[PDB]
């Protein structure tokens, strides 16, 4: 579902069925993976009311919310901790608010049981010990979870970007013609791992090294691209597996010290860049630190409560207009300096506290004071500056101050804080409107014809037949996983067909303007 | 000829009008060097 | 019929019945399913509050205790920082309210002390939970009609 | 009152009592204040469009 | 009412040749059809 709203939201040429054809390879791998982890009234003291309003806001967010034996058993638990997960996340965030609760019933007196931060209990004499507890309890799987992702996750963004490696260097002479962009930090990172011998380790196949030495070798180099793409001794590669299949002596636990240093480097440069990894990175350290006896498990619900679904639709609103949102402000700051410098040299007899007996307190002769004054109070006074200065009644400057309060009242106050709420009011409807137009385009159109529901509805209960019984972009998936899993001399001549222009990435079998119908509608109909 | 004929794939014009026989006709004229050049500039551009 | 039989008990009980019968007439149904509409987001939006106004509490009660008292004379029996309770409550019963933010309700920082810190405290929780957090809640109504 | 009859009161920090005043007045002030006259100036906005 | 404007701009190119006024359902009989009309055929550059 989520492959279709982003296709469809900016759709154009025939890159949509190159993307089509993309996700369909991306889920195979995916299914890989996934095989190979199964296995009057009463007086109401502030704690009830706190327990009564948790309990209430808890139920709201829920109702949405011996070498051998050492590798089998390690095996064995990493693969279902990573089989369960999304369960442990969610015990994560149960744990941030009993932790979270405990420290709501801090103390702070100047005499020990330097100020004294003693916590007391309450008529219960539980819930000292429960917040030791449950603080080594909740690193515990909050560490658990880092070592759930690294088996779960991480091998699909590594597949997704070799897979985008080798095409640019087949089909494409991105590294071998000219050049990468030489701007990008991922066009110029992945320049590090072409050396290394097993560079296509989660990628299927690993001759895409000897097809390119072929393809682009013939007018390049042959030396030259034997040692830029590794593959050193093409003469001994081209001889060695050609007599024999040899079982090389076994190594294990012994020399893994002897191990490509190059290929590590290159993909931890891509575990730390990631941003949902680093999410969960960062949630370990506050999560430790957390040990050090504060308040810093504080910082966790706030992080968490993105979790749930409708958090992220709402407050995906501000971030939309994020770029002209935090514009505006900047406009506010210069527009109230603007404002300063005004007062700065006409009223400087105005910005008193009307202290008694002398003034020993001015707010105009600074600039910094005269400026700060302006931003700290002038824009929460709901109503401008009109009401933090001497009275104008004095008929000396009487009417300037008049005119000069009423504009700064309609421009900083009425509208300049209109647009900044007139953003975020407008970001919903922009939101709203995206989410019906997926629903609509694929309505009307069949995603793999060009051909609206009004053609296809002659025949009675036409439409609905034609997306399940004919092309259902979901059979295309078992079929291309079907070849696969077929030997090449049992192809069938249609089969044999699509299998080869498949190789070479041509994407014209696909219907495109005619499914089978407008073909034979004269002959029979 | 498809050596050829990339060769001069950028610089072969091509456009289509309507005249003198109330039907449709091909054109095809040369595109000169420089032109093709500074008509790619930022400020002809986004001008357009 | 147990609000109306339970107001022969001599009371006030008559009184929440108009309260829903004027649901009767067409057009209050086509007004307030306006904000019926968007339940389960509007009502969520205000937890949304209650965990930043009290991720704003804690960042007070160890850095700007001595601000929260109510200038009481030759002395101050009364302290609004040191409960963890007294100091989340007073943040929600009366700097939501305030229009402004709590920034007029403390003591004045005028004391170089820690004076520039109480600036920066002050405007953001003005920019974020009045002007921002509070017209999410208004837009919402104003986009069931539309 | 721009922020409702909170203002207009003697203070409850009284302990009789003292917890039913605020759960009267915030109640008060999401309901017949944010909620209420947005809806009045939600219609003249709609009224434009 | 400025947002509504920016979006129709981008539509009425994406379905009519602004020279032509034909719109992209009888383009695309033949499969990526419309594409080439716009490009190939005349893509108001060629004519200046
Ligand atoms: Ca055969």
């Amino acid at each position: 579902r989520q492959f279709i709203f982003d296709v469809v939201n900016e759709g154009g040429e025939a890159e949509k069925m190159e993307l089509f054809v993309s996700f369909c390879e991306d889920t195979i791998f995916e299914m890989q993976i996934a095989a190979q982890i199964s296995e009057r009234l009463r007086r109401l003291t502030a704690r009830e009311a706190a327990t009564a309003l948790a309990a209430l806001l808890w139920a709201v967010v829920a109702r949405a919310g011996f070498w051998g034996e050492l590798e089998v058993q390690r095996v064995k638990f990493l693969n279902y901790l990573s089989r369960n997960f999304y369960t442990l996340r969610f015990l994560a965030l149960f744990l941030a608010f009993a932790i979270n609760f405990i420290l709501l019933f801090y103390k702070v007196s100047d005499s020990p049981p330097n100020m004294v931060y003693y916590f007391l209990e309450e008529s219960t004499g539980y819930m000292e010990p429960a917040l030791w507890c449950l603080s080594l309890l909740h690193t515990l799987v909050a560490f658990l979870c880092i070592i759930g992702y690294n088996c779960l996750k991480v091998p699909l963004v590594i597949f997704k970007r070799e897979k985008e490696l080798a095409r640019k260097l087949e089909f494409d002479g991105l590294y071998i013609t000219e050049q990468p962009g030489d701007d990008d930090v991922k066009g110029q990172w992945d320049r590090l791992v072409l050396n290394t011998p097993s560079f296509p380790s989660n990628y299927w196949d690993k001759f895409v090294k000897r097809k390119v030495l072929d393809k682009h070798g013939d007018i390049f180099g042959r030396e030259r691209i034997a040692e830029l793409l590794g593959m050193d001794l093409a003469s001994l590669e081209i001889t060695a597996h050609n007599e024999r299949k040899p079982d090389p002596p076994p190594g294990l636990l012994t020399w893994l010290m002897s191990i490509d240093v190059k290929y590590q480097i290159w993909k931890f440069g891509v575990i730390f860049t990631d941003n949902s990894f680093l999410y969960l990175g960062w949630y370990m350290v506050m999560s430790l630190l957390g040990h050090y006896n504060n308040f810093f498990f504080a910082a966790h619900l706030l992080d968490i409560a993105m979790g749930v679904k409708t958090l992220r639709t709402i407050l995906s609103s501000v971030t939309h207009n994020g770029k002209q949102l935090v514009m505006t402000v900047g406009l506010l700051a210069v527009v109230v300096y603007l404002y300063t410098v005004v007062a700065f040299n006409f009223f400087r007899k105005f910005y008193n506290k009307s202290e008694d007996e002398d003034e020993p307190d001015m707010k105009c002769d600074d600039m910094m004071t005269c400026y700060l004054f302006h931003m700290y109070v002038g824009v929460r006074a709901g109503g401008g500056i009109g009401d933090e200065i001497e009275d104008p009644a004095g008929d000396e400057y009487e009417l300037y101050r008049v005119v000069f309060d009423i504009t700064f009242f309609f421009f900083v106050i009425v509208i300049l804080l209109a647009i900044i709420q007139g953003l975020i009011i407008d970001a919903f409807g922009e939101l709203r409107d995206q989410q019906e137009q997926v629903k609509e385009d694929m309505e009307t159109k069949c995603f793999i014809c060009g051909i609206g529901s009004d053609y296809f509805d002659t025949t009675p209960h036409g439409f609905e037949t034609h997306t399940l019984e004919e092309h259902n972009l979901a059979n295309y998936m078992f079929f291309l996983m079907y070849l696969i899993n077929k030997d090449e001399t049992e192809h069938t001549g249609q089969e044999s067909y699509v299998w080869k222009m498949y190789q070479e990435r041509c994407w014209d079998f696909f219907p495109a303007g005619d499914c089978f119908r407008k073909q034979y509608e004269d002959q029979l109909s | 000829a498809e050596s050829i004929l990339e060769y001069f794939r950028p610089y072969l014009g091509r456009i289509e009008i309507m005249g003198a026989s109330r039907r449709i006709e091909r054109i095809y004229f040369e595109i000169s060097e420089t032109n093709r050049a500074q008509w790619e500039m930022p400020q002809v551009k986004e001008s357009k």
